C-alpha cells in the first residue's frame, strides 16, 4: 500500500539506481562481475538469447579485470581528512558518555564522524538523529533508510514537518527469530512542537505507538526536529548528487575496455605457426599431423613455404582508450592512484591546492556542522551548555612537522600568539607529541629533573 | 539491484492474527517454554464426589468407603514445517545489507503464516474440545441465525453462574456484520446512532474478529459460523523454540535448484481436556486436532473447563 | 533455551569465499596452484573432460608464476604500522601480567596486537575476547571463528545481544595422538545482563555450562558483553570489506597472464630453423636426419631454399598486459614492490602521504580502540583503573631522527611545552635511546663523574 | 573450503627452501621436481635421460635466496645484541651458551637465520650444575599441543628430536638419537627422556624439575620463535614465493643455456648448392678465414644465421630478476640503476619490516629463555636480550657526533645510551666502564 | 550438536583402532614373507610358554637384544598366566606369578586385535608379534575432512555426517 509508513518520494527512486551503482563500485570486482549483465553490454543479442551466448559471456567476464580505483579514491580522502582526532570544544567530563559511546555500542564519535564522512563522500548522503532512551543516543541513518522528507514556508522559515526514516534491528522476542523486527520512524512537527511516533511491522502487522512530543531537561518541548541531513552540497534534506559518480562512470567503462584488450590477450596474444603454401601430402608424410619445434628439432617444408610466427602486437587502440581513461581517471582527482614516473617538483601544488582540495573541505565542514548541531540537540536533552562545536580536520596534505616548524610555532606560543592549547594541537597535529594538555600540565608541574 | 529494495508490498499475512496473550484479555497465551516428547502431561488431585454425606446419630449402621483418584491433563505436541521452496535466480541478488537467512520474502511471509497457523490450530483444538464436551449451542434453526445479544445470553445460560469468568468472544467477521445490521435497524429500540457501533456484547465482553476458516463450515445453506467464548487462559500455545531452517543447492540437472525448508514445533492444551492419543496420533494433523473424539473432558464440571462455541448461521 | 550452537550468518557465509580467496593468496603460490582451477579458466574445457587434457592443464599449471605482491604489500604495511612498539599509558606493574602473557602462552600484547592488525590488514575483521577463568585473559577470534552475531536497539542503544564464535582447540590425549576439538562460546545480554556458555565437548560429549554471569572484583555483574569486533572500518558487528580485495584480484589476473606467458615462452621461445623450399630426396641425400650447426661444420641447401630462422619476438601483447597489471597494482599506492628505475621528487610525497597511509590510519585507530577497551574490560573484572590506553604507532615512513629533529626536540623539551616522557618516547621513536625512562633518570641524577 | 593454514603441510616447502639455500648442487640434483622434463617419451627411453642430464648440466642457478638471508642477517646482527641486567653474573652464561663455548651471540644468529628461512625454531632451557639454552632445528620439533586449561591457551604437550653422535673406540659412525619429552599436567612441567643405542630406546621415568628456591615450574621451558610470531602454530616462511622465483628462472635459464649452446654459433647455410659443385671445388671443406675466398655456382645465397638477443626468454629471465629487486629482497645491488637519498627513507620501513618481526621475535625467545635460566639459577628477573632494532646501520657523521654529544650534556640521553649511539655508529669499542676508568684520572696535557 | 559429539567421541577411539590393527596387520604380513616366524602349535601343545618367546628370540642371532616389546593377544597372555599359576618347573612363587614382563625384561602389550587371532573354533591361530623401535611405522597425512550436507524435499529436513 502506498501513502503508508514506508513510502518513499520520487526523487530518492530515482536515486537509488545510482546509489547501488556507487555501492557495486565501492564493494570491487565481486559485485561489478555478478551485476556485469547491464555495466558490460552483451557483444550480440543474437547469442546472447542462446545459452551457448550466454555461457561465452560469462567467459568474457569473468576473465575481465576490475580496476577498483573509485573505492581507493574514497578510502584516500577519508584518510586525507581523518589524521589524529577530531578536536571537540567545551565540557568533556559533562560529555563523556557521548564520547564514549555515541549510540550505547562502544562507537567513540570519532568513528561515527568517519562512517558519516565515507557516506558523505561516496554517496553523499547522511543523517544525524538525536534521541532519548538517561542518556541521549546520536543515531547515524544510511542514505538508503532516509525515505521521506517535507518542506514548508511556516512564516516565510524552512521548516522540516516530516521526516521518515527506517529503523532496523534483529528481532529477539522469543518465538524462533524467524526475520529480524524492522521499525519507521516518523517525525512530525506541527504548531513549533515535535512530534514522533514509531511503526513496527511484527508478524506482518504495522504496529503503531501514541504520539509523544520529547521535551527537554527544562521543557518547552522543540521548534525545530532534532535530525540534520547532511551531504556533499550543504546541509539541507533536499537531495545533493553524489561526489564519485563521474569517477565510477570512468571505472565502468574502464572495466569494460579491459574486458575487451582481456579477450583480446586470450586469443591473438599467443603466437601462432600459420604454415602457408602447405600440402595435404606433404604434411601427412613428413609432419604427420604433429610439429616438433624445440631448438635441437628442425623441420623441413616443401617449395615457397613460408612460415610466419603471428600474434597481436601491443599499443593497440583498445590498450590505447583505456590508458585514456586511466589519464581521464587520475586528471578527475588523483586520490584513487598515484605514478612513481611521473614527476613533480615541491612548490607547484601549493597553488592547486585548494581548488583540488574542494570536495575535502566540503564535506570537512558539512559533517562538522552537522555534529555540533547533533551535539547541541544532545545537550538540550541533558541541559548542557549549548556552546560548544565537534569540528573535523580542515588541515589536508598531513605529514610530520620539521624541525623548523616546530621552532616556528614555539616562538609563536612564546608571543601572545598562538594559546597554549592551540599550539599543543598544532604539535599533535605533525605528531611531535601525544600526550593530553592536562597530563602535561601535571607534569610540568614538578621542578627540573637536574 | 533495479528496485534495490526489500519488496514488502508482498501480501505477507491477510487474516488479523493479533490474538496472543494481552489482545483476548489473556484468553490465548502464547508462552516460550520448551519441553520433551510428543506429550506433556501433568496429574492434581481428583474432586472427591460423596466427600459430604447425611449422617445417622442415633443409628450409624453399615460404614461406607471413599476413595481419592488422580486426574491427568495433556497437552499434545503438534509439528509444523514449510514445503520446499526453489528460490528463483531472479535478477535482485545484490548484497543483501542486513542478512535473512531465507532473504527476499520467505521469512517476512513465513513469520505471519506462522502465526496464523498456530491461530487456527488452537481454534480448531478449541472448537473440537468444546464439542466433545458439550458446551455448544446451535442456534441455525430459528430466524436467520444470529440474534444481536440473545446469543450470547444463551452461551451465558450454559456456562452457568461462573459466567463472570468469560470475558471475551473471537468470531468471524460475518457474524459481527450481521450484529452491526441488526442493530442498525433495532426492532427492540435500544440503539441510538452514538452507540449503534459495540463491539462489546452488552455484558462488558469484547467480540474479537478474526477470519480463521477454522471457525466457518460448509457452504450456501450449510454455511456455518462458530463464535466461541474463552475463560481466561482457556487455550494455551507452548512455543518449543526449536526452529530449524536450511537452504540447499541441488545439482545435476539443466539449471541449479536452490530450495529452502523451515522446521518448528509447539504445544497446544485447553483447560480442561485430555488429547487421546490412543485415539489419534504422536503428532496429530489439523484435521485430527479439529476431529471430536479426541478430545476426552478432564474436569468434573463444566465450569472448571474454559471456553463454550456458540454455532450461528 | 538456544538453538543449534553452530549457526553461520548468511553474510558470513558469502564473505567466506572471498575471506578464503584472500588468505590464499597471502599463503602463496602452493595454494593458488593447489586450487588454480578456481582462478585460471580452463584453456578449453572440451580438453578438460579428457585425461590429456586434465594433463595439459597440470603442465600449463605448474610453469605459471606466482608474483604474490598482496603477501609483500601485507607485509610492508604491518612493519610501517608496528615499526617500534605500542606504547601503554596507566599503571605498567600492575598490569604488567597482561603485558608479558596476554593469553597464559607467554605471547606479548605486542604480538598479538601485531597478529589482529595483520588480519585487519588483510581480511578487515577480527575480535578480542576478555574472559575470567584467577586472573583474566584476552583472546584472539579470527574472522572465520566469528560465524554470528546480534544487534537490538533496547532504550535507543545499539546494543550486541547475541554473538557466538568458534574457538578452536585441541585434546591433549593420554597419548601423543592428534585430535582436533572444537569449543563454541555463545554470548548473550539479556535484561541488559552478560550471559556466559561454554560448549566444552570436551570426551566428545555434553558439557555444555548453564546460564552464567561472570562477575567483577567488586559486583554488578556487567553491563555489555565483553567482545570487540574491530575492522578496517569500524568497530561494528556488521562486516567490514577486506582491503585487499582488489590487489588480490589483480595478482590473480596477473598469475593467469604469467601462466599463458610462461607456456608461450617454453613453446616458441627456442629459436627453430624452420628450412623451406626443401625435398625428401635431398634430405636422405645429406643430411640424413641430422643436421649438424656447430660454427666449425656448414650445411648447404638446394636451389631456392630459404632458412628463417623464427622465435617468438619480445615486447608481445602478453609481457604488455603483465606490465600494465604490475602498474596498476603498484598505482593503487600499496607498498607491494619498488623499481629503482624510477624516480620521486622529495617534498612532493609529502602532500599524499597522508592519503597513501589511509588504511594503515584506520587500523591503526581501530585496533588501538579495541585493545583500550579489552585492556579497560579486564581491568574491570579485576577492579583497577579504568583510564588506561594502549596507543598504536601512529606515524609512519619513520626514519633515524636528524641532528637538526635532536636538537628540535630537546630545544622543545627545556621549553615548559613538550613533556620529558614525550621527549624520551620521540627519541625512542629515532632510534637514538633504549634505556627505559625512570632508568636513564635513576642514572642521570647523579653529577658527572668527570 | 580449505584446511587451516596447509595443515601443517610445510615439510616439502622447508626442505624445498633448504636445498635452495644449500645452493647450486642442491638444486640440480633435485631437477626432476623443480624442472619438468620437456619430453615425457623421452624421458621413459634411456636417449630422453641423457638429454635431460645435458638440458640440466648446462643451466645456471641464480643463487638469490641465499644472498638475501645473508643481507637480511647482516643488517640484523651489527656490532653485538644488547643485554641487560647483571653481566658479571651472567657471563657464564653468555660466554658458554650450551656447554661448547659458543656465544650466545652465535646461537642468536643461526635462530635468526632459521627464522628468516623456514620460519620456525626452538629454543630449550634445560638443567644438567648449570642451565643449557638449546637451540633446535625446526624440523626437530614434531609434536605440539593447545589444550587450554582454566580458560588459557596452554601449550600442554611438545616432543622435539634430538641428535648426538657416539664416539665408541672404533671410529665407526654411530648415530643415535635423544628424543626430549615435554609435558605438562595440572599447569605442572614434567619430562622424560630416550636413549637409544641403534634402535634401543632407553625410556626413563617421568620428572620434575624445580628452580632454585623450589615450587618446581609452571608452565615448559620451550618457546618456538617464528617469523610472524613466537606461537606453536606452523608460521609460514618467509621467502616461499622467493624460492618459487628463482626456481622459475632457473628453468628459464635452462632453456636459455640450452639455445646458446645449440643455436648461439653461426653457420654458413650455402643455399642454392649442388653436391656436383661442392665435390668440384669445395672438396667437403670450406676455408672462410679473411685469406681466403669461397666460390659459389650461379645465383646461390650464403647466409649466416645466429640466434640473436632480445627473445622472450631472456625476456623473462629479466623480467624475473627485475620481478626479484622489486619484491625488495635485499639480494643483489645494481649498479646501473639510481636512487636519490630520501625518497627510500619513506619505504624504509616497509622493506625492513620482515626485519623488524624476526628481532623482535628473536628478541623476545631469548629474552623468555633467560628468564627460564634465572629461575633456574635463582637469580634476577629483570634481564632483557635486544637485538639491533635499527638496520642499515653505517658510520656516524660529525655533525652526527656534535648531535649525540650535545645530547649527552643536556639529560636527556644517558652515559650508556650515548656510548651504544657511539659503538653502533662505529666509532669506539672499548666498555663504558673501561672508558670511565681510564678517563677518570687527570688530564694528560 | 549432541549427535555430533557422539560421532566424534566414538570416531576418535574408532580411528585409532583401525589405524592399530591395520598396523599388526600388516606388520604380521610383512614378518610372514620374510620368514621371521616360529610356529610353536604343531610342537606338543600349543600355548604361550617362556620356551616359546626363547624359541623366537633365536632369530636375530647375537643382535637379538634389540626386540623390545612383544605385542599380543590378550588369551596368549592368560595362557602364560595358566602356565605360570601350575609352574612344573620351580620358577614363579605366588608373589611374582603375576608378571606381563616375562621376555628377559621385554614387557608383553596386550590388545585384542582380530588382525592376531587369525583363526576360529579349534583351529585358531594366536599369534604375538615382538618388535625393535620402529619396527611398525604408520604416518596420518594430516588430510581430515568432515562434511554436514542437508537434503530438502522429505517431510523433515535431512542431515549426513
Amino acid at each position: 500500500d502506498s501513502n503508508n509508513i514506508k513510502y518513499v518520494r520520487e526523487d530518492a527512486k530515482k536515486m537509488h539506481k545510482l546509489w547501488a551503482h556507487i555501492r557495486m563500485a565501492m564493494e570491487g570486482s565481486r559485485a561489478i562481475k555478478d551485476n556485469a549483465k547491464e555495466f558490460v553490454p552483451h557483444p550480440d543479442n543474437t547469442k546472447a538469447t542462446t545459452p551457448e551466448g550466454v555461457a561465452r559471456y560469462k567467459a568474457y567476464i569473468e576473465r575481465a579485470v576490475w580496476y577498483g580505483a573509485s573505492a581507493n579514491t574514497v578510502d584516500g580522502m577519508l584518510g586525507q581528512i581523518f589524521a589524529r582526532d577530531p578536536v571537540f570544544t567545551g565540557p568533556e567530563d559533562k560529555f563523556d558518555m557521548l564520547i564514549n559511546d555515541v549510540d550505547g555500542s562502544g562507537l567513540s564519535i570519532h568513528q561515527q564522524a568517519r562512517d558519516s564522512a565515507e557516506d558523505a563522500l561516496s554517496l553523499g548522503r547522511g543523517g544525524l538523529f538525536v534521541d532519548y532512551s538517561a542518556r541521549p543516543y546520536i543515531k547515524f541513518i544510511a542514505a538508503e533508510d532516509i525515505l521521506n522528507w517535507r518542506e514548508r514556508w511556516v512564516n516565510g522559515a524552512k521548516r522540516t514537518t516530516l521526516l521518515v526514516f527506517r529503523e532496523e534491528s534483529d528481532a529477539d522476542d522469543d518465538g524462533y527469530q524467524i526475520y529480524k523486527e524492522e521499525v519507521w520512524r516518523e517525525l512530525r512537527l506541527v504548531d513549533g512542537t515535535y512530534w514522533q511516533r514509531t511503526w513496527r511491522e511484527n508478524d506482518g502487522q504495522l504496529y503503531v505507538d501514541d504520539w509523544i512530543s520529547p521535551t527537554k531537561a527544562d521543557g518547552s518541548q522543540f521548534d525545530e526536529i532534532p535530525f540534520v541531513i547532511f551531504g556533499s552540497k550543504n546541509n539541507d534534506p533536499t537531495i545533493d548528487m553524489p561526489p564519485m559518480r563521474d569517477l565510477v562512470e570512468l571505472n565502468i567503462a574502464h572495466f569494460r575496455n579491459s574486458a575487451d584488450y582481456e579477450e583480446a590477450c586470450f586469443i591473438c596474444g599467443q603466437p601462432t605457426l600459420f604454415l602457408s603454401g602447405l600440402t595435404e601430402h606433404w604434411v601427412k608424410n613428413v609432419l604427420g599431423g604433429a610439429v616438433v619445434i624445440g631448438s635441437r628439432d628442425a623441420v623441413p617444408l616443401p617449395v615457397n613455404a613460408k612460415p610466419e610466427l603471428l600474434q597481436a602486437e601491443g599499443n593497440g587502440m583498445v590498450k590505447e582508450a583505456m590508458d585514456q581513461k586511466e589519464r581521464q581517471m587520475v586528471a578527475l582527482g588523483a586520490k584513487l592512484i598515484d605514478s612513481d614516473k611521473t614527476q613533480r617538483t615541491f612548490g607547484e601544488a601549493s597553488m592547486e591546492a585548494a581548488a583540488q582540495n574542494s570536495v575535502l573541505s566540503r564535506v570537512s565542514k558539512n559533517v562538522s556542522d552537522a555534529y555540533t548541531k547533533a551535539l547541541r540537540w544532545a545537550a538540550m536533552f541533558l541541559g548542557l551548555d549549548e556552546k560548544i562545536e565537534y569540528e573535523l580536520n580542515s588541515d589536508f596534505d598531513i605529514n610530520k612537522m620539521s624541525p623548523e616548524e616546530l621552532a616556528a610555532v614555539i616562538s609563536a606560543w612564546q608571543s601572545n600568539a598562538i594559546s597554549f592549547t592551540e599550539m599543543r594541537w598544532q604539535i599533535k597535529k605533525g605528531g611531535r607529541a601525544y600526550l593530553e594538555d592536562e597530563d602535561m600540565r601535571n607534569e610540568s608541574e614538578q621542578d627540573d629533573p637536574l | 539491484f533495479n528496485d534495490w529494495a526489500y519488496k514488502t508490498m508482498s501480501e505477507v499475512l491477510d487474516q488479523q492474527v493479533e490474538l496472543f496473550n494481552g489482545a483476548t484479555r489473556g484468553a490465548i497465551i502464547l508462552r516460550s517454554a520448551g519441553n520433551t516428547g510428543d506429550l506433556s502431561e501433568a496429574a492434581f488431585w481428583a474432586k472427591i464426589q460423596g466427600l459430604v454425606r447425611p449422617r445417622d446419630p442415633y443409628s450409624n449402621a453399615d460404614v461406607a468407603a471413599k476413595d481419592l483418584r488422580q486426574l491427568v491433563d495433556n497437552t499434545i505436541k503438534v509439528a509444523s514445517g514449510t514445503p520446499p521452496i526453489n528460490i528463483p535466480p531472479s535478477m535482485l541478488r545484490w548484497i543483501q545489507k542486513n542478512p535473512q537467512e531465507a532473504g527476499a520474502v520467505i521469512g517476512q511471509q513465513l513469520a505471519g503464516d506462522t502465526m496464523q497457523d498456530m491461530l487456527n490450530n488452537g481454534l480448531a483444538a478449541g472448537k473440537a474440545a468444546f464439542t466433545a464436551g458439550g458446551a455448544v449451542h446451535d442456534i441455525s434453526a430459528a430466524g436467520t441465525g444470529l440474534m444481536t445479544q440473545r446469543a450470547f445470553n444463551a452461551a451465558q445460560r450454559i456456562f452457568g453462574d461462573r459466567s463472570t469468568d468469560i470475558q471475551v468472544w473471537v468470531s468471524h467477521s460475518s457474524p459481527l456484520f450481521d450484529l452491526y445490521d441488526n442493530a442498525l435497524a433495532n426492532a427492540e429500540q435500544l440503539y441510538v446512532f452514538g452507540t449503534v457501533n459495540v463491539r462489546a456484547d452488552a455484558f462488558g465482553r469484547p467480540i474479537i474478529i478474526t477470519d480463521s476458516p477454522a471457525l466457518v463450515s460448509g457452504a450456501a445453506e450449510t454455511l456455518r459460523h462458530s463464535t466461541l467464548g474463552l475463560t481466561t487462559g482457556a487455550i494455551l500455545i507452548e512455543q518449543n523454540q526449536d526452529f530449524d531452517s536450511t537452504v540447499v543447492d541441488g545439482t545435476g540437472k539443466q539449471n541449479i535448484t536452490r530450495q529452502y525448508q523451515a522446521e518448528w514445533s509447539y504445544n497446544l492444551g485447553v483447560n480442561g481436556y485430555a488429547y487421546d492419543i490412543a485415539t489419534g496420533g504422536k503428532a496429530p494433523n489439523p484435521t485430527a486436532l479439529a476431529t471430536a473424539a479426541n478430545w476426552d473432558k478432564i474436569s468434573t464440571s463444566i465450569k472448571d473447563t474454559g471456553g463454550v462455541v456458540l454455532v450461528t448461521k
